[PDB]
Protein backbone atom coordinates (compact mmCIF):
# COMPACT_ATOMS: atom_id res chain seq x y z
CA UNK A 1 0.00 0.00 0.00
CA UNK A 2 3.28 2.48 0.66
CA UNK A 3 5.15 1.12 -2.24
CA UNK A 4 1.81 1.74 -4.16
CA UNK A 5 1.19 4.77 -2.88
CA UNK A 6 4.65 5.79 -3.58
CA UNK A 7 4.09 4.67 -7.28
CA UNK A 8 0.87 6.73 -7.63
CA UNK A 9 2.88 9.27 -6.03
CA UNK A 10 5.91 9.39 -8.43
CA UNK A 11 3.72 8.89 -11.21
CA UNK A 12 1.99 12.53 -9.76
CA UNK A 13 4.92 14.56 -9.65
CA UNK A 14 6.68 13.50 -13.10
CA UNK A 15 5.07 14.73 -16.04
CA UNK A 16 7.62 17.30 -17.58
CA UNK A 17 9.63 17.11 -19.53
CA UNK A 18 11.43 13.61 -19.71
CA UNK A 19 8.58 11.56 -19.03
CA UNK A 20 7.03 10.76 -22.73
CA UNK A 21 4.21 9.80 -22.89
CA UNK A 22 3.50 12.91 -22.12
CA UNK A 23 5.85 14.52 -25.10
CA UNK A 24 3.76 12.12 -26.58
CA UNK A 25 0.80 14.29 -25.49
CA UNK A 26 2.05 17.68 -26.70
CA UNK A 27 3.18 15.94 -30.07
CA UNK A 28 -0.43 15.79 -30.29
CA UNK A 29 -1.64 18.92 -29.36
CA UNK A 30 1.27 20.71 -30.81
CA UNK A 31 0.79 18.11 -34.17
CA UNK A 32 -3.07 19.51 -34.68
CA UNK A 33 -2.58 22.94 -33.60
CA UNK A 34 0.85 22.62 -35.54
CA UNK A 35 -1.40 21.67 -38.46
CA UNK A 36 -4.38 23.78 -38.60
CA UNK A 37 -2.92 27.30 -37.02
CA UNK A 38 0.53 27.00 -38.59
CA UNK A 39 -0.38 25.22 -41.60
CA UNK A 40 -3.04 27.45 -42.32
CA UNK A 41 -1.08 30.35 -41.33
CA UNK A 42 1.50 29.05 -44.72
CA UNK A 43 -2.37 28.31 -46.44
CA UNK A 44 -2.67 32.31 -46.80
CA UNK A 45 -0.50 35.34 -45.88
CA UNK A 46 1.51 34.54 -47.92
CA UNK A 47 1.72 32.03 -50.57
CA UNK A 48 0.64 33.40 -54.38
CA UNK A 49 3.04 35.34 -57.07
CA UNK B 1 21.71 56.61 -49.59
CA UNK B 2 20.09 55.55 -46.76
CA UNK B 3 21.88 56.46 -43.32
CA UNK B 4 21.63 54.48 -40.09
CA UNK B 5 22.10 54.87 -36.64
CA UNK B 6 21.69 53.75 -33.19
CA UNK B 7 21.68 57.28 -31.63
CA UNK B 8 17.75 58.55 -31.79
CA UNK B 9 16.13 54.90 -31.60
CA UNK B 10 17.95 52.75 -29.34
CA UNK B 11 20.80 55.13 -27.73
CA UNK B 12 21.68 52.60 -25.30
CA UNK B 13 20.89 49.37 -26.91
CA UNK B 14 22.41 49.99 -30.40
CA UNK B 15 19.98 48.72 -33.04
CA UNK B 16 19.90 50.87 -35.98
CA UNK B 17 17.31 52.68 -37.41
CA UNK B 18 16.89 55.06 -40.46
CA UNK B 19 17.40 58.48 -40.05
CA UNK B 20 18.02 60.03 -43.57
CA UNK B 21 17.79 58.89 -47.40
CA UNK B 22 20.44 60.81 -49.27
CA UNK B 23 19.09 62.10 -52.79
CA UNK B 24 22.36 59.70 -54.28
CA UNK B 25 20.96 58.09 -56.98
CA UNK B 26 24.08 57.58 -59.16
CA UNK B 27 25.57 54.18 -57.77
CA UNK B 28 28.32 54.44 -55.17
CA UNK B 29 30.76 51.79 -55.96
CA UNK B 30 33.95 52.67 -53.40
CA UNK B 31 34.79 54.19 -50.25
CA UNK B 32 37.35 55.57 -48.57
CA UNK B 33 38.30 56.37 -44.86
CA UNK B 34 38.94 60.04 -44.20
CA UNK B 35 41.59 60.47 -41.99
CA UNK B 36 41.28 63.05 -39.29
CA UNK B 37 44.03 64.51 -37.36
CA UNK B 38 43.72 66.44 -34.13
CA UNK B 39 45.63 69.43 -33.94
CA UNK B 40 46.58 69.58 -30.13
CA UNK B 41 49.21 70.82 -28.38
CA UNK B 42 51.04 68.38 -26.31
CA UNK B 43 49.93 68.66 -22.77
CA UNK B 44 46.34 68.10 -24.91
CA UNK B 45 46.93 64.82 -26.34
CA UNK B 46 43.96 62.47 -25.96
CA UNK B 47 43.41 58.85 -26.99
CA UNK B 48 40.77 58.69 -29.48
CA UNK B 49 38.61 55.72 -29.69
CA UNK C 1 -8.37 51.05 -41.31
CA UNK C 2 -6.79 52.45 -44.43
CA UNK C 3 -3.10 53.19 -43.28
CA UNK C 4 -0.72 54.96 -45.86
CA UNK C 5 1.38 52.16 -45.13
CA UNK C 6 -1.50 49.20 -46.17
CA UNK C 7 -4.68 48.42 -46.35
CA UNK C 8 -6.72 46.33 -43.82
CA UNK C 9 -9.71 45.77 -41.64
CA UNK C 10 -9.39 45.62 -38.09
CA UNK C 11 -10.38 46.18 -34.49
CA UNK C 12 -8.23 49.12 -32.69
CA UNK C 13 -8.00 49.42 -29.37
CA UNK C 14 -5.62 51.17 -26.87
CA UNK C 15 -2.92 48.09 -25.82
CA UNK C 16 -0.11 48.46 -24.24
CA UNK C 17 2.97 48.74 -24.97
CA UNK C 18 5.14 46.70 -27.23
CA UNK C 19 7.21 48.10 -30.94
CA UNK C 20 9.77 50.31 -32.15
CA UNK C 21 7.65 53.48 -31.82
CA UNK C 22 10.05 55.81 -34.50
CA UNK C 23 8.79 53.70 -37.33
CA UNK C 24 4.85 53.15 -36.79
CA UNK C 25 3.69 49.38 -37.24
CA UNK C 26 4.18 46.22 -35.84
CA UNK C 27 4.06 42.62 -37.41
CA UNK C 28 4.46 39.23 -35.38
CA UNK C 29 6.29 36.91 -37.56
CA UNK C 30 3.68 36.92 -40.45
CA UNK C 31 2.66 39.42 -43.18
CA UNK C 32 -0.16 40.93 -40.76
CA UNK C 33 0.51 43.88 -38.48
CA UNK C 34 -0.88 43.08 -35.06
CA UNK C 35 -1.11 46.47 -34.99
CA UNK C 36 -0.92 49.52 -33.75
CA UNK C 37 0.27 53.07 -35.06
CA UNK C 38 -0.56 54.65 -36.81
CA UNK C 39 -2.26 57.60 -34.18
CA UNK C 40 -0.73 60.35 -32.58
CA UNK C 41 0.53 59.20 -30.53
CA UNK C 42 -1.12 55.94 -29.06
CA UNK C 43 -1.40 52.40 -28.99
CA UNK C 44 -4.54 51.51 -31.41
CA UNK C 45 -3.46 47.67 -31.80
CA UNK C 46 -5.24 46.05 -34.60
CA UNK C 47 -7.10 42.67 -34.49
CA UNK C 48 -8.37 40.20 -37.10
CA UNK C 49 -11.79 40.57 -38.48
Amino acid sequence: ANKFNQALGAMQTGFTTTNEAFQKVQDAVNNNAQALSKLASELSNTFGA
Amino acid sequence: VHLFSSRYVDLYGGNMFQFATLPVYDTIKYYSIIPHSIRSIQSDRKAWA
Amino acid sequence: YSLYGVSGRGVFQNCTAVGVRQQRFVYDAYQNLVGYYSDDGNYYCLRAC
